[PDB]
């Protein structure tokens, strides 16, 4: 949720641009407008299958300790 | 991009071979590296193609460090500069159209036909006659 | 990761926008650079106590019971 809210700060900065002159260089630098349901839509098409997977708890071990420390702590 | 302005005949095709594996040009003055990007989309805009093969580099072998928004996965050597080692010697002419005729299906309709040429039969460069110690043309005179 | 990598991109399109795109805003929308390190360390400084709450089981389902139907299925 905040970085979500944080993807709608720098949207209203990027439209701050948009709305007056501010034209881009880099052809290849364009990002689409942030809006939630959609990104989650395609999270659950495109990628769900691949994160979901419970596999052999590696992936757990490896990237989670760090939350799961704190989560232990408070 | 001042080398090609200053030549005067009319260019069909404009290209330019960069030679570095210094896949960062400078990873310090970011001011050089803006004013890089800016003036290359210029070129791109002028209408010349810029164009780098990676020839070899102990790592440093990418394309995305600054060159991804440049040139029109990667690897430490270049497939495209082994074939411009090819070493041949073809020569070739353009759309050249030999001769234009009116294809008319009878004494009425009239249709434009351009009789082109697929092969040809290329024999050697017809020589020309030099003077012996000068080396001279010597414009025959029958 | 992946809205982070995203709040990355619109980091890179606002600067387009400033070092090369010679072009200004109303001031009143800049937003930081993202980093998610930075991001990461305030999270569980500030909003971790919170954001990690038990509770009732409430809000745990009412925020999630989607993802929870999808992966689920998967």
């Amino acid at each position: 949720r905040e970085l979500a809210t944080l993807l709608h700060m720098k949207d209203l900065e990027i439209q701050d641009y948009q709305e007056s002159g501010a034209t881009l260089i880099r052809d290849r630098l364009k990002t689409e407008p942030f809006e939630e349901n959609s990104f989650l839509e395609q999270f659950m098409i495109e990628k769900l299958p691949e994160a979901c997977s419970i596999g052999d708890g590696k992936p757990f071990v490896m990237n989670l300790q760090d939350l799961y420390m704190a989560v232990t702590t408070q | 991009a001042n080398l090609f302005s200053d030549v005067q005949f009319k260019m069909s095709h404009k290209r330019i071979m960069l030679f570095t594996n210094e896949d960062n040009p400078h990873g310090n003055d970011s001011a050089k590296a803006s004013r890089a990007r800016t003036k290359a989309g210029d070129l791109r805009d002028t209408g010349i193609f810029l164009d780098l093969m990676h020839l070899k580099k102990p790592g440093g072998f990418d394309i995305s460090l600054f060159y991804r928004d440049i040139i029109s996965v990667h690897f430490e050597e270049s497939s495209k500069l082994e074939d411009l080692l090819r070493k041949v010697r073809a020569k070739e002419t353009r759309k050249r159209a030999l001769s234009r005729l009116k294809l008319k299906l009878n004494k009425d309709i009239v249709i434009s036909v351009g009789i082109y040429n697929l092969v040809q039969k290329a024999l050697k460069p017809p020589p020309i006659k030099l003077y012996r110690e000068t080396n001279e043309p010597v414009k025959t005179k029958t």
